[PDB]
C-alpha cells in the first residue's frame, strides 16, 4: 500500500557518489 | 459567562451541520443502490440546511423582525450586483468561446491554414461548456466548471506567448518570434477574473501529506498511517 | 456502494468518554473501535 | 521572529520535502542510473544484470515491477543498450522457425 | 410528559437490575426533545 | 414482451396521474406549521 | 373538434378541398388517451432482433451509398446530382433519427437500457441534440398536446389577439418583428422552421431550468452534441474546404430538418382542428385523436424513414415498439374509423400550410391567410382610432 | 480474564505491532505484574511467550 | 422553497469554512502601515481587556489556521526556496534596511491616495449636481470611506457614477465588495 | 365494428369502477388475512421480549462497563405508561382506564409523524382541559379536584361533576378529542371522537361509554358516514362486518338497537348494547379496540379528495363532505344526555360556549395546522446503520487481514 517513490541507495555506503564526478 | 456560550453555540451548530451533509451523502449512496426502507422520500436529500439548525434560525429571525417593529433600470441600478446563483464571470466565458469559434472559422476559412479552426472550435467547445457548468455556483459542477475555464484560458496564454501561431510565420526569424497579441490578452484577463472572482472549490485534492506534517499530529494511529505510506512502517515510533 | 463519511455525532463520544471515565480520548482508534465492535456483534 | 513563528507552522509538508526527500529520494538515484548506464558498455551482465545485484545490496531490497528502480533500469538499460541488438538476434534466429519469416 | 415518555421507552434505557458498575441526553433523544416541546 | 407493456403502463401511469399530482402539491403547503 | 357534427358530405368536399383523405367524426370529453390501448393484441408489443437491426442498418447503408457516390465524384459533380445525394443522406439521416427518438423514450430496446441510451446519444449527435432535453420537451408535448399557451415544444400556432398586441407595441407593421414574422411564416422557409427549434434547445445552456438531482445528466446531454462540433466539424473543414462542407455536412442537415419539421407540422396543424386553452374546454383524448392527422408515404420512404409519419398509434400506446407501428393502425380504424383524420403527400397540402393557413383565429376557430388578416386587423386598428378621435 | 483482555494487546503487540499502532498503542516498553503475594507470577510468562 | 421540511422566510445560503486568516489586531483595513508594535487604541482600554493582543498573535501564528494555508502543491514548494532565502540566508541588517525603506515608500503610497480619493469626491459631487441637476452639491462620507478602505469592486463604482448622473440619489450606494477567497487549482497551486 | 360516443364513456367507467374496487380490496387484503391480531398486537409484543439496542454508543458503553441497553415495541412502551398523568385518574373506573389508555395509545403509536396537540388559545387557555362544579372560575388555579372536599348530601353544590379533555390535531385528522366526566351520584362517561379533515372522504368516528355504579349501563360504537346516502365505502364495512364475525359471535344481536337519534348517523352496521354480563363487555371491549385501530391504520394510506379547476365532481364531493359533517356536528349535541348532565351542574351561559367551541364546533374556514417531523425517522435509522469516517476502513482491513492469518 505504499506509493511509487524511490528509495534511498546511502543508507549503506557511500560508493555511488564516485559515479558522479566520473560520468562528469 | 456570555462569551463561552456563543464558542458552544458556534461549535454545536456547526456539528450538526457536518451531520446531515454526511447523512445526505451515505443516504443517496444507500437509495442508488437498493437499500432503503421504503419509507425514505428521496426528496428529503434537497434539504440542505438542517432541521434543527433551520428552526433555529427561523425562531431568531421571526423573533427580531417582531421585536424590532415594536442597460438601465431606476428603480434599482445595481441589479448586477445581486445573487442570481451563477458564477460572476459567466457571460464573460460564453463570449470569449463565441469570439473563439468565429475567429477560428473566419481566419482558417479565409487563409487557408487548418490549425486557427481546429484550436478555435475546441476552445470554444470547451469554454461553452464551462459556462454551462457554471451556471449553478453553488454546486460542485459549478467549481469544476471554473477549473476548466481557467485551464483552457491559461493553456491559450501559454501556446501563444511561447509558440505562437502557424499562420503568422514570416520568412525572418526575428519578426515571426512569438509576442503577446490581443487573444492572448484576453485570455490572460479571463485568467485573471477567475482568480479574482471564486476559484476556492474542491480544496481537499493536494499532494499527501508527508512524516513531515504528523511529526507533532495529537494522534498516533494517523502518523503511523502515513509513515506506513511514505515507507516507514519500521521505524520505532519511542512518541 | 463505498462511502467514506462520519454520520456519527462527536457530542456522542464525548458523553460516552465523560461517563465511564469520570464516574482514553476522542481519536481514530475509539472510532475504528467501535466499528469492530459492531461488526463483529451484527454478524 | 514572529513571521518565522508564523512561516513554519504553515510549510511543514515543503521543509520536509526539501530537506529529506529531495536530493536522497528523486535526484540521486536518477541521476546515479543514468549516469551507470552511460558508462558501462552495452552487454547484459553489465547493464542489466549487475545493476540488480548492486541496487539490491545497496537499497536493501529487490526492485520488482512495483518500484521506479526496476522501470528506470528496464527502460535505459535493457532498451537502450540490448535490445537494438538482440532484436536483430532474435529477428534472425527464432522468427524463421515460426510461420511468418 | 406522556409522549415524550413513549418515544424515550421505545429508544432503549438501561434497566436497573442491568447496571452492575443520565447526566448528559444524545443526540437522537436531543432531535427528540426539541421537537417534542415544538409539538406539544 | 413482458419488458414493453411494462414501460407502456408505467409511462401510461405517469400520464394519468401528472395532472392530480399537479394539484395535491398546490396543497401540500398550507397546513405544515 | 372545430367542424364536427354535420353531413359527411361537406366534410368531404371539405377533405378534398383541403387534400385530406378524411375528417374525423364526434368525439365526447372524459376520456384517457391510454384508453384504446386496451384494444391492441398482446403480441403487437413483441420484441424482435431482426426488425430492429434492418430499421437501424437500412437508413445506414442509403447514407453510405449516398457517400460513396459523392466521394467517388467530390466535387467534379453538378448541382442537381449533389441535390440527389443529399436528399438521400437526409432522409438515411431521418430514418436514424428516428430510431433515436424511439431509444430516448425508452421504447427501442428495453432488454439493454444503457446500450440503447448510448445508441440513442450517438445517433442523436451528429444532428447536434441532447438526448434528456430531447426526453423532457416531447414528454412536456404529450402532456399539453394542442393546448393554447402550454404546448410550445410543438407547433404552437399565432393567434390574433397577441399579434394586434405586437401590432401596437411596435408602433405598426413596420418593425422587425412583424417583418420577421411575415418572412418566416409565408415563404417555404417555414418549412424549415425546425431549426429555430434546434435553436430553443440548450435552454440557455442553464442548470437553472433542471432539477438538482439531475445536473450531472443533463451536462453530459449537452456534452456529445458539443464535443462533436468540437472535434469531427473542424476536421471535415479542414480536409474538406469551405464547400467541402456545405456538401458533406450542411445539405444533409437542412434535409433532416425538413423532414422532421413537415412532419410535426402535417401531424398536428389543420383547421378542423381548434385550439383551446384548458379550463376554457380541453380534454386530453379529445385533443389528441380527434386533433390530429396521419400521412401516407410510399412504402420505400416508410422502410426508410421507419414509420415516421405514425404518430398516434404510439400516442394511444406509449410503450409500442417502432416495427409495430403500422399493424397497430390497422386495428385502430377498425375501431375508431370515423373519428380519425387522415392525409397524403401533396405539395397543394403544403402549399396551403404556406399560403392559405397562416394564422390561426380563435373566434372561428380556424386558419385563415395572413394578409387578409393583417389588412383586417389594420382595419380593427381603423376602428378603435375612430373609437378614439374623441 | 481481565488481565487476560489487558495482555492480549501485549501478546499481539509481539505478533503484529503495525496492528497495535492502527489501536493508538505507540509501543509497549515495560510492564509491571502486581498482585496479592503468593502468586507465582512466573507461570504466566510461559504461556505467553 | 425547494426545502421540504423547514423554508424560512430568509433562504439558507451555505457557510464554508474560511480560506485565508483573518487582518491581524493591528492593521488598519488601508495602505498605510502600523505602529509596528504596539496599536494606538491600547491605550484607552484597561490592562486587564488587552490579552486580545497576545490572544491574536496565537491564534493567527499557531492556533487558527485554516487548512487551505497548509496545502502542499507544486507552487508552494518553490515559494518555501523564496521565503527560506529571505529568511536563512540573509542578514538581518540588510532585511532591516530594506525594511525602512519600504515602509517609507508605503507612507508616500498612502498619501498620494488620500488626495486620490478627495479629488474623486469632489468629482463626484460636481457630476451629480449635473445629474439631478438642481440643488444637490452633495457627496456622501460613506462612499468617500468606503473608498479609502477598498470596499467597492470597479464595477459598483461605475454604476455608482452612472447612477448620480442620471438621476442624482447621493444617498443610493452599492451593496459592498465580498471578500476573495484564496485560489485554488490542483495539486498545481 | 366502429363505435359509438355513448359506449366510450362505457369504457370509462368500466375502468374507473374496476380502479376503485382494486384499491378497496388493497385497503382490506391486510386485515383480512388475520382478524385476530387487532386486539391481541399487546399480548404479542409482550411475548417476543426486550430488544437489545445495537448502536455503536450502546455497544462502546457495553463493553466498557457492564451495562445493557433494552428497548420495547410501542405496545408495550404505551401499556406500561397506561392512564399515564391524567389528573381525574385513581377515581376513574378500570373499564374506562382501559379504553382510554388503549385510544390514546393506539394514536401515539401510529400517528406519532403528525400529531401535534391542538392550538392551545382554543381550548387550553380558557382552563378547559379540567372543569369542575365548585369552581366555576378557577380562582384556585386549577388544583380544585385536591383543595375542596366532596359536598355532602343536601349542601350546595351535590352533586358535583368534574371533566377532564385531550385534543389532539394530525395530518389527516383535524380533532381527535378523548374526554372524561365524573359525576358524584356514581356516573361515569367516555367520549372519544375522531374527525377527518374536510379534504378526506372518511367517516367519523365515536365511541361512548356510560356506566352507573361500576354497571355498564350504555356503549355505543359507530363508524358513522359523512355522505348525503349514508352507506360507507367498501372496505369500511367489509371490516365492520368482518370484525362483528370475528368477536361479536355467540352475542344477541337483537340487542345493537337504533334510538331514535340514531338511524340519522348511524352506518347500518353500528353498534348499541345494554351489555347484561362480563362476557357482553369483554367482547364488546375488544372489538371497540380492533375497530378503532383498523379505522387508524386504514387513514394511515389515504389520499386528499382535490378539486382541479375544471372538474365539478370534485367541488360537489367536497360540498358533500362538508354537509356530512356538519350534519353530525349539529346532530351530536342533540345526544341531550350528557348536555344535561353538564347543564344542570355548570348552567347554560358557560355550557353553550364550552359546547360550540369545543365539544362539536364546526367551522369549515378553520381547520388547524400540524408538524410534519418525518425526518426524525431518518436520524434514528442512521443509529443502527452508521458510517465511520474512512479512517477506520484501513484499520478493519488490517484486523480482518490479522485475524485471517490463522
Ligand atoms: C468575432 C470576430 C472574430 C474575432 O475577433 O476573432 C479573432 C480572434 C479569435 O480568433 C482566434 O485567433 C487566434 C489567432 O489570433 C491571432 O491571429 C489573429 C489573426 O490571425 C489576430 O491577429 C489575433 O490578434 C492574434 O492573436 C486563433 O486563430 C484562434 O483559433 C482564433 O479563435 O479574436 C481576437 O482577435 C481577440 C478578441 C479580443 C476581444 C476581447
Ligand atoms: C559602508 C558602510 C558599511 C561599513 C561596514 O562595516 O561594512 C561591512 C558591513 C558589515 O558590517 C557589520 O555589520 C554588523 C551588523 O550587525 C548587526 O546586525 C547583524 C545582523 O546582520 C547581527 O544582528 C549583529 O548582532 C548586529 O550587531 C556589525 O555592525 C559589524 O560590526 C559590522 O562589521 O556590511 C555591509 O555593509 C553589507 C555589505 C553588502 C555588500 C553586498
Ligand atoms: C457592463 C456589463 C455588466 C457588467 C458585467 O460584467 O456583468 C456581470 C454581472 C455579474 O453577474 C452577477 O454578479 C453577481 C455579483 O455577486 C453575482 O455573482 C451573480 O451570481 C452574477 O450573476 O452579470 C450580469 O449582470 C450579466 C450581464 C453582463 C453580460 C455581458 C455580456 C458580455
Ligand atoms: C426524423 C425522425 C423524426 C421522428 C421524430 C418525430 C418527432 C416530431 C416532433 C419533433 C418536434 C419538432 C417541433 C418543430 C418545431 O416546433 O418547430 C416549429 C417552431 C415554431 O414553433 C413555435 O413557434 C413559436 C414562434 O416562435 C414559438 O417559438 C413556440 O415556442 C414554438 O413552439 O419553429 C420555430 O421556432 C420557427 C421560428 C424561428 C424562426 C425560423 C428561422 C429559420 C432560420 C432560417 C433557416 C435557414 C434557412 C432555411
Ligand atoms: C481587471 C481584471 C478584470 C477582473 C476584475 C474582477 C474584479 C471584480 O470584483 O469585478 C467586479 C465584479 C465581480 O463582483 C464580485 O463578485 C464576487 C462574487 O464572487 C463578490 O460578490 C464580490 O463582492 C463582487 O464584487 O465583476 C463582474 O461582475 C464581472 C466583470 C468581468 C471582468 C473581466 C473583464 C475581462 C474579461 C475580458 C474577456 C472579454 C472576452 C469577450
Ligand atoms: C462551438 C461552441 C460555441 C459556443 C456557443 C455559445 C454562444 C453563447 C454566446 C452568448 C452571448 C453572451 C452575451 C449575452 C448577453 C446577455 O444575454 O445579457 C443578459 C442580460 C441579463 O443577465 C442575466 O440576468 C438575469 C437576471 S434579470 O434578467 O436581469 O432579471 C440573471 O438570471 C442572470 O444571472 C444574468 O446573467 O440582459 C440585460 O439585461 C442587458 C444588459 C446586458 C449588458 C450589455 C450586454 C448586451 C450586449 C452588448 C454587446
Ligand atoms: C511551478 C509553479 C507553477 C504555478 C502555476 C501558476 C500558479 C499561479 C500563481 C498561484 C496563485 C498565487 C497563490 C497565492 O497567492 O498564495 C499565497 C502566496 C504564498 O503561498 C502560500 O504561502 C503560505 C505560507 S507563507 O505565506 O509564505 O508564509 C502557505 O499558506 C501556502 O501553502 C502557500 O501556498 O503568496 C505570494 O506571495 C505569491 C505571490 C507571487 C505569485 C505570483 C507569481 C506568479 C508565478
Ligand atoms: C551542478 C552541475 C549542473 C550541470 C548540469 C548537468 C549536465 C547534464 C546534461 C548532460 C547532457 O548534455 O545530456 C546529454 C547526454 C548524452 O550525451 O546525456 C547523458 O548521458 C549525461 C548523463 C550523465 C550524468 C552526468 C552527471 C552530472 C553530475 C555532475 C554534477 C556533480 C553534481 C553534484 C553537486
Ligand atoms: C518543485 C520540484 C522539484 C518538483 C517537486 C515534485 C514533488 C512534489 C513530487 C515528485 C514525485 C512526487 C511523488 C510521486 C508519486 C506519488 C504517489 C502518488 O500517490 C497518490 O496518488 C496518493 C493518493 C492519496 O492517497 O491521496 C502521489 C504522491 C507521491 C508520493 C508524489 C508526491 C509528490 C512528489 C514527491
Ligand atoms: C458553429 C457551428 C458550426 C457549431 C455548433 C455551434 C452550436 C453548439 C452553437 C451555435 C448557436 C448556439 C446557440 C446560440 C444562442 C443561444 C442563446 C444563448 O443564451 C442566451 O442568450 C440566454 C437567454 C437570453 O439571453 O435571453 C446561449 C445558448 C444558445 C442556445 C447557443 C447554444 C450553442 C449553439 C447552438
Amino acid at each position: 500500500s505504499l506509493y511509487f517513490v524511490f528509495t534511498q541507495l546511502n543508507q549503506k555506503t557511500f560508493l555511488s557518489y564516485w559515479l558522479l564526478p566520473v560520468a562528469g | 459567562g456570555d462569551r463561552m456560550s456563543r464558542r458552544l453555540e458556534d461549535i454545536n451548530k456547526a456539528e450538526r451541520q457536518r451531520v446531515w451533509d454526511a447523512m445526505r451523502v451515505a443516504a443517496a449512496h444507500r437509495y442508488a443502490s437498493g437499500q432503503m426502507p421504503a419509507w425514505f422520500d428521496p426528496e428529503w436529500l434537497q434539504q440542505e440546511e438542517a432541521p434543527l439548525n433551520a428552526m433555529d434560525r427561523m425562531r431568531g429571525e421571526q423573533r427580531r423582525i417582531e421585536e424590532q417593529q415594536q442597460w438601465w433600470r431606476e428603480d434599482d441600478p445595481y441589479w448586477p450586483l445581486r445573487d442570481w446563483g451563477d458564477h460572476p464571470m459567466r457571460w464573460w466565458t460564453l463570449a470569449f468561446a463565441a469570439i473563439m469559434a468565429a475567429g477560428g472559422l473566419a481566419t482558417s476559412v479565409a487563409t487557408g491554414y487548418v490549425e486557427p479552426v481546429q484550436a478555435g472550435l475546441g476552445a470554444g467547445a470547451l469554454l461553452a461548456l464551462a459556462g454551462a457548468a457554471m451556471s449553478d455556483a453553488r454546486c460542485v459542477p459549478g467549481a469544476l466548471g471554473v477549473k476548466l475555464a481557467w485551464a483552457v484560458c491559461a493553456l491559450i496564454v501559454l501556446k501563444e506567448v511561447s509558440v505562437g501561431w502557424q499562420h503568422k510565420r514570416k520568412r525572418r526569424l526575428a519578426a515571426s518570434a512569438p509576442r503577446l497579441e490581443l487573444t492572448g490578452l484576453a485570455a490572460a484577463a479571463l485568467c485573471a477574473g477567475y482568480m479574482l472572482t471564486d476559484m476556492s472549490g474542491m480544496g481537499e485534492v493536494a499532494l499527501p501529506p508527508n512524516p513531515g506534517a504528523v511529526f507533532k499530529s495529537p494522534d498516533v494511529a494517523y502518523r503511523a498511517s502515513v509513515w506506513q505510506k511514505w515507507g516507514y512502517g519500521q521505524v520505532q515510533m519511542r512518541v | 456502494k463505498r462511502e467514506g463519511v462520519l454520520t456519527m455525532n462527536l457530542k456522542d463520544y464525548n458523553i460516552l468518554l465523560n461517563q465511564v471515565y469520570f464516574a482514553k480520548s476522542l481519536n481514530f482508534a475509539l472510532i475504528s473501535h467501535s466499528k469492530k465492535l459492531k461488526e463483529l456483534n451484527v454478524s | 521572529g514572529e513571521r518565522i513563528w508564523a512561516w513554519r507552522n504553515r510549510s511543514e509538508n515543503e521543509r520536509w520535502f526539501w530537506e529529506v526527500f529531495a536530493w536522497d529520494r528523486l535526484i540521486f538515484p536518477i541521476l546515479v542510473i543514468v549516469a551507470w548506464e552511460y558508462l558501462v558498455p552495452n552487454h547484459l551482465v553489465w547493464a542489466v544484470l549487475a545493476p540488480l545485484a548492486l541496487l539490491t545490496w545497496m537499497s536493501g531490497r529487490l526492485p520488482t515491477p512495483a518500484t521506479p528502480e526496476f522501470w528506470m533500469l528496464a527502460y535505459f538499460g535493457f532498451y537502450r543498450k540490448v535490445w537494438p541488438d538482440a532484436a536483430a538476434w532474435l529477428q534472425g534466429y527464432v522468427v524463421p522457425l515460426m510461420g511468418f519469416a | 410528559l406522556d409522549f415524550v415518555t413513549n418515544k424515550f421507552i421505545t429508544l432503549g434505557y438501561i434497566a436497573p437490575e442491568n447496571a452492575n458498575l443520565q447526566s448528559e441526553l444524545l443526540s437522537t433523544k436531543e432531535i427528540i426533545l426539541t421537537n417534542s416541546f415544538k409539538r406539544f | 414482451t413482458l419488458q414493453n407493456e411494462r414501460i407502456n403502463k408505467q409511462l401510461n401511469a405517469f400520464l394519468k396521474t401528472y395532472k392530480f399530482e399537479k394539484l395535491i402539491t398546490n396543497y401540500k403547503k398550507m397546513q405544515s406549521f | 373538434t372545430s367542424l364536427d357534427g354535420l353531413p359527411e358530405t361537406q366534410k368531404y368536399v371539405y377533405a378534398d378541398e383541403w387534400g385530406f383523405s378524411r375528417v374525423g367524426a364526434d368525439f365526447p370529453p372524459g376520456s384517457h388517451p391510454s384508453l384504446f390501448s386496451q384494444l391492441l393484441p398482446q403480441a403487437l408489443f413483441a420484441f424482435d432482433a431482426r426488425a430492429a437491426v434492418a430499421a437501424v442498418a437500412v437508413p445506414l447503408a442509403a447514407m453510405a451509398a449516398g457517400y460513396g457516390w459523392l466521394w467517388y465524384m467530390h466535387s467534379i459533380a453538378p448541382v442537381w446530382q449533389q441535390a440527389l445525394c443529399a436528399a438521400l443522406i437526409g432522409t438515411g439521416y431521418a430514418g436514424l433519427f428516428k430510431v433515436a427518438h424511439e431509444c430516448a423514450m425508452m421504447r427501442f430496446i428495453p432488454q439493454m437500457p444503457g446500450l440503447q441510451a448510448a445508441l440513442g446519444t450517438l445517433l442523436m449527435a451528429p444532428a447536434l441534440y441532447s438526448l434528456p432535453s430531447w426526453r423532457l420537451h416531447h414528454l412536456h408535448h404529450l402532456l399539453h398536446t394542442n393546448m393554447l399557451w402550454q404546448d410550445v415544444w410543438g407547433w404552437h400556432p399565432l393567434t390574433k389577439v397577441e399579434l394586434a398586441d405586437e401590432m401596437v407595441r411596435s408602433g405598426g407593421s413596420g418593425g422587425a418583428a412583424m417583418a420577421a414574422a411575415r418572412l418566416v411564416l409565408t415563404t417555404p422557409i417555414k418549412l424549415f422552421a425546425s431549426v429555430g427549434h434546434w435553436l430553443r434547445s440548450w435552454d440557455g445552456l442553464d442548470l437553472r431550468h433542471f432539477h438538482p438531482a439531475s445536473y450531472v445528466e443533463v451536462l453530459s446531454g449537452w456534452a456529445a452534441p458539443l464535443a462533436f462540433a468540437g472535434l469531427v466539424l473542424p476536421a471535415v473543414v479542414s480536409a474538406g474546404g469551405l464547400s467541402g462542407f456545405v456538401s458533406c455536412y450542411l445539405a444533409p442537415w437542412l434535409v433532416f430538418h425538413f423532414w422532421l419539421s413537415v412532419l410535426s407540422l402535417t401531424a398536428h396543424t389543420a383547421p378542423h382542428i381548434p385550439w383551446r386553452a384548458e379550463g376554457d374546454g380541453w380534454d386530453a383524448g379529445r385533443a389528441a385523436v380527434a386533433g390530429t392527422v396521419t400521412l401516407r408515404l410510399p412504402r420505400p420512404l416508410e422502410v426508410l424513414l421507419n414509420n415516421a409519419n405514425y404518430m398516434l398509434p404510439q400516442a394511444v400506446a406509449p410503450g409500442l415498439p417502432m416495427w409495430s407501428a403500422p399493424a397497430a393502425y390497422a386495428v385502430l380504424a377498425a375501431r375508431l374509423g370515423p373519428y380519425l383524420t387522415e392525409a397524403s403527400m401533396s405539395l397543394k397540402l403544403l402549399t396551403n400550410h404556406v399560403t392559405r393557413w397562416q394564422i390561426y383565429d380563435e373566434e372561428a376557430h380556424t386558419y385563415r391567410p395572413m394578409e387578409e388578416v393583417v389588412d383586417e386587423i389594420e382595419a380593427d386598428l381603423q376602428q378603435l382610432a375612430a373609437a378614439a378621435q374623441q | 480474564d481481565e488481565v487476560k483482555k489487558e495482555i492480549n494487546e501485549i501478546i499481539e503487540y509481539l505478533r503484529n505491532p503495525a496492528l497495535l499502532r492502527s489501536r493508538g498503542v505507540a509501543r509497549i516498553g515495560g510492564v509491571l505484574l502486581a498482585g496479592a503475594p503468593g502468586t507465582g507470577k512466573t507461570l504466566l510468562a510461559k504461556a505467553i511467550a | 422553497t425547494s426545502a421540504p421540511f423547514i423554508s424560512p422566510m430568509t433562504p439558507y445560503v451555505p457557510e464554508e469554512e474560511p480560506t485565508r486568516t483573518p487582518p491581524s489586531i493591528k492593521d488598519t483595513g488601508t495602505l498605510r502601515p502600523a505602529s509596528e508594535w504596539y496599536p494606538q487604541w491600547m491605550q484607552y482600554r484597561r490592562r486587564e481587556d488587552n490579552y486580545v493582543f497576545w490572544q491574536d498573535k496565537f491564534m493567527r501564528c499557531s492556533t487558527d489556521i485554516p487548512w487551505a494555508e497548509k496545502r502542499w502543491t507544486l507552487f508552494s514548494t518553490v515559494w518555501y526556496l523564496v521565503q527560506q532565502l529571505r529568511f536563512v540566508g540573509t542578514p538581518p541588517a540588510l532585511r532591516y534596511v530594506a525594511f525602512l525603506g519600504w515602509r517609507a515608500l508605503m507612507f508616500q503610497v498612502y498619501a498620494a491616495h488620500k488626495a486620490l480619493v478627495l479629488w474623486q469626491c469632489k468629482l463626484d459631487a460636481g457630476l451629480a449636481r449635473i445629474g439631478s441637476g438642481g440643488a444637490t452639491a452633495t457627496f456622501s462620507k460613506t462612499m468617500a470611506l468606503r473608498r479609502l478602505h477598498w470596499r467597492n469592486s470597479p464595477l459598483a463604482e461605475a454604476l455608482y457614477a452612472l447612477n448620480l448622473y442620471k438621476t442624482g440619489r447621493v444617498h443610493l450606494l452599492p451593496p459592498v465588495a465580498k471578500p476573495i477567497p484564496r485560489p485554488t487549482f490542483f495539486w498545481l497551486f | 365494428s366502429p363505435l359509438s360516443p355513448e359506449d366510450i364513456m362505457r369504457l370509462v367507467q368500466q375502468h374507473e369502477d374496476v380502479a376503485a374496487a382494486a384499491e378497496s380490496e388493497q385497503l382490506v387484503a391486510q386485515f383480512r388475512d388475520d382478524p385476530q391480531g387487532l386486539y391481541e398486537y399487546v399480548n404479542r409484543a409482550y411475548a417476543e421480549g426486550p430488544r437489545r439496542v445495537t448502536t455503536p454508543i450502546s455497544l462502546l458503553q457495553e463493553e466498557i462497563t457492564g451495562a445493557v441497553t433494552e428497548s420495547y415495541p410501542a405496545a408495550v412502551a404505551n401499556d406500561i405508561i397506561g392512564m399515564g398523568s391524567w389528573r381525574l385518574k385513581d377515581d376513574v373506573d378500570p373499564v374506562i382506564e382501559f379504553l382510554v389508555a388503549r385510544l390514546e395509545g393506539c394514536w401515539r403509536e401510529i400517528l406519532d409523524t403528525d400529531l401535534c396537540l391542538y392550538p392551545r388559545e382554543k381550548w387550553k387557555e380558557q382552563g378547559w382541559d379540567l372543569v369542575d362544579s365548585m369552581d366555576p372560575h378557577q380562582e384556585l388555579e386549577g388544583f380544585s379536584y385536591a383543595d375542596i372536599p366532596d359536598p355532602a348530601k343536601g349542601e350546595a353544590g351535590y352533586p358535583r361533576l368534574q371533566l377532564e379533555n385531550r385534543v389532539y390535531c394530525s395530518k389527516v385528522f383535524r380533532k381527535l378529542h378523548v374526554e372524561v366526566g365524573l359525576r358524584q351520584d356514581g356516573l361515569q362517561v367516555l367520549h372519544v371522537v375522531v374527525y377527518p379533515r374536510y379534504s378526506y372522504d372518511m367517516p367519523i368516528f365515536g365511541m361512548d361509554i356510560v356506566m352507573v355504579d361500576g354497571r355498564v349501563t350504555l356503549a355505543v360504537v359507530d363508524c358513522c358516514p359523512v355522505r348525503a346516502d349514508l352507506k360507507l365505502q367498501p372496505h369500511y364495512m367489509e371490516t365492520m362486518a368482518l370484525l362483528q364475525r370475528t368477536f361479536l359471535e355467540g352475542t344477541d344481536p337483537a340487542l345493537r338497537r337504533i334510538p331514535e337519534w340514531g338511524s340519522k348517523i348511524f352506518s347500518p352496521l353500528a353498534l348499541c348494547i345494554t351489555p347484561s354480563g362480563p362476557e357482553e363487555l369483554a367482547a364488546f371491549a375488544k372489538y371497540a379496540v380492533a375497530l378503532h385501530r383498523a379505522y387508524l391504520t386504514m387513514s394511515l394510506n389515504a389520499v386528499p379528495v382535490v378539486a382541479g379547476p375544471g372538474d365539478r365532481r370534485e367541488a360537489a364531493r367536497l360540498q358533500e363532505i362538508q354537509d356530512g359533517q356538519k350534519r353530525f356536528c349539529d346532530n351530536q349535541l342533540v345526544n341531550k344526555k350528557t348536555r344535561r348532565v353538564l347543564e344542570v351542574a355548570m348552567g347554560v351561559e358557560w355550557t353553550e360556549a364550552y359546547m360550540s367551541q369545543l365539544m362539536f364546533d364546526f367551522d369549515p374556514k378553520y381547520e388547524p395546522p400540524y408538524f410534519d417531523a418525518s425526518f426524525e425517522k431518518l436520524y434514528t435509522y442512521f443509529d443502527e446503520n452508521p458510517s465511520f469516517g474512512e479512517m477506520a476502513d484501513e484499520a478493519m482491513e488490517l484486523e480482518r487481514g490479522a485475524e485471517a492469518e490463522r
